[PDB]
RNA sequence: GCUUGAGUCUCGUAGAGGGGGGUAGAAUUCCAGGUGUAGCGGUGAAAUGCGUAGAGAUCUGGAGGAAUACCGGUGGCGAAGGCGGCCCCCUGGACGAAGACUGACGCUCAGGUGCGAAAGCGUGGGGAGCAAACAGGAUUAGAUACCCUGGUAGUCCACGCCGUAAACGAUGUCGACUUGGAGGUUGUGCCCUUGAGGCGUGGCUUCCGGAGCUAACGCGUUAAGUCGACCGCCUGGGGAGUACGGCCGCAAGGUUAAAACUCAAAUGAAUUGACGGGGGCCCGCACAAGCGGUGGAGCAUGUGGUUUAAUUCGAUGCAACGCGA
RNA sequence: GGGUGAUUAGCUCAGCUGGGAGAGCACCUCCCUUACAAGGAGGGGGUCGGCGGUUCGAUCCCGUCAUCACCCACCA
């Protein structure tokens, strides 16, 4: 955009929990138009994290989101993108079974939170409080 | 120790790097820091943040030498005339006088004909 | 003979005009300390260099050399080169004030003589900074260079020598004549200085510009307009301001100054584009943020290339390569 | 064969009182570096030169070997 402002067109939030948060993560966690086989993996891994975190549901994520939260590279809508982005890509890489466990030992790991996603934001979150100079 | 109770703030801010030191009005010094003295070796040795952040540790290590005011001196261009005095402030301890005392020739010993 | 062209006297005024002699202050470096400890300095980024033997910084005391901030400015002086702290001795000019004084004494000037920036040269000092040559570190493919670290001659002074330049205003000297505007400086005749100011007349300088002039740019009472006198100089580029001879000199080099030979262009200004690692302003999936891919695996198609009897021809940067099909 | 410091990551090495071994330089892999510089990130091949002796605890001190390396070496 040389010349124009957002508008930011908006989306349907989710169906069970209502959050539009949720309703951006499975646009995210979406590759190739699949909503479906999206939000199995996503509800099962959330049920499954539910109980295996022994709290709320919202909370149970927005602890995972919060204290995976960088500071710049900045904006809350990039920092809360980029966060479930991280957590994406991080449980990418994992040499589990399936989809949904191998995001929960992810989420497990970031809520003991030293986890790989923690581990992706201090970098350049370390860059952040050590290269003060640049404006 | 000696209980000082006043000071001296030299401060030399180059083109390429600041130093600090502290002394009191008859010239005997207590401690000193530089930018390069953080860290940092190079090209970032020479901002502003860096400046204040050797003040940070140069206020450190003559803490115990009992100093409450003091007077600021200072040499030279750069960024260390204008970030070095928000990080004593910082530390809280009231400025008596600032003086620029930057060493000016009157078009004496001829420079260099530099900077092709 | 005359006095308006040049000249003298008296009073003054401004000024980095010139030569000599001396002095003051800030700062760089060096010597000796005291404080104080792990760096200083350097660049686009690094390195050489200095630093635990204590550097850089830091307060003091000293040594020595060079140049004089601010005032300082299209401000002033000198013919030109050029000349800046202050004071003293000697000295040349410009301008103003009304008079008095001689009576064309004036203008130009090849040859002549003299001055003449910086670099250099001979002799004797001094040598703090900066710095050709040089050495090292860098960049680079290469770096006999740009950058850094040093650092000799040199830059200062005394005397002498070569007398060169974009020594410019690329505009020779003198005198006179035709509109204007706004400044800066320095004089003097006046104003109730009764208001730092403003009113005339002189000297000099800087800018905008009228007629005119020039090929155009542009010059524009300080002309590149209108005249007059005198001098130097040019005759296409290139050879060439080279040689040969002369004169000058410690050399380096200067001055005067050709011929043969080669080409049909070389140049000045200006217009329109193009380009600029030139500036300003914008536009695009041009880039940043994403997401999915290719080039690597197997296969399909096509090009190049090879061999073959022929492997029909055409298309070749995007803008040809599942193209003419 | 005589003295003492000494042998420890790849290197020279350095940290000590009988209590939690390493900062820097070297090797190979990304975001950023337009690119090589720089930066952080996380990648490591201590059997601290070996044996035994220790105390509610060894690189830690001692006995010797081995072994790189410093001083002087006889007279007859
Ligand atoms: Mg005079
Ligand atoms: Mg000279
Ligand atoms: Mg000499
Ligand atoms: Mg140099
Ligand atoms: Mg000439
Ligand atoms: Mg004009
Ligand atoms: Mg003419
Ligand atoms: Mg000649
Ligand atoms: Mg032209
Ligand atoms: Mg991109």
């Amino acid at each position: 955009p040389r010349r124009r402002v957002i508008g930011q067109r908006k989306i349907l939030p989710d169906p069970k929990f209502g959050s539009e948060l949720l309703a951006k993560f499975v646009n995210i966690l979406m590759v190739d138009g699949k909503k479906s086989t999206a939000e199995s993996i996503v509800y099962s891994a959330l049920e499954t994290l539910a109980q295996r975190s022994g709290k709320s549901e919202l909370e149970a994520f927005e602890v995972a989101l919060e204290n995976v939260r960088p500071t710049v590279e900045v904006r809350p809508v990039r920092r809360n993108a980029l966060a479930m982005r991280w957590i994406v890509e991080a449980a990418r890489k994992r040499g589990d079974k399936s989809m949904a466990l191998r995001l929960a030992n992810e989420l497990s790991d970031a809520a003991e939170n030293k986890g790989t996603a923690v581990k992706k934001r201090e970098d350049v979150h370390r860059m952040a409080e050590a290269n003060k100079a640049f404006a | 120790r000696k209980q000082v109770s006043d000071g001296v703030a030299h401060i030399h801010a180059s083109f390429n790097n600041t130093i600090v030191t502290i002394t009191d009005r008859q010239g005997n010094a207590l401690g000193w820091a530089t930018a390069g003295g953080s860290g940092f070796r190079g090209s970032r040795k020479s901002t502003p943040f860096a400046a204040q952040v050797a003040a940070e540790r140069c206020a450190d290590a003559v803490k115990e030498y009992g100093i409450k005011n003091l007077e600021v001196m200072v040499k030279g261009p750069g960024p260390g005339r204008e970030s070095t005095i928000r990080a004593l402030n910082a530390a809280g301890f009231r400025i008596t006088n600032i003086t620029d005392v930057t060493p000016i020739p009157h078009n004496g010993c001829r420079p260099p004909k530099k900077r092709r």
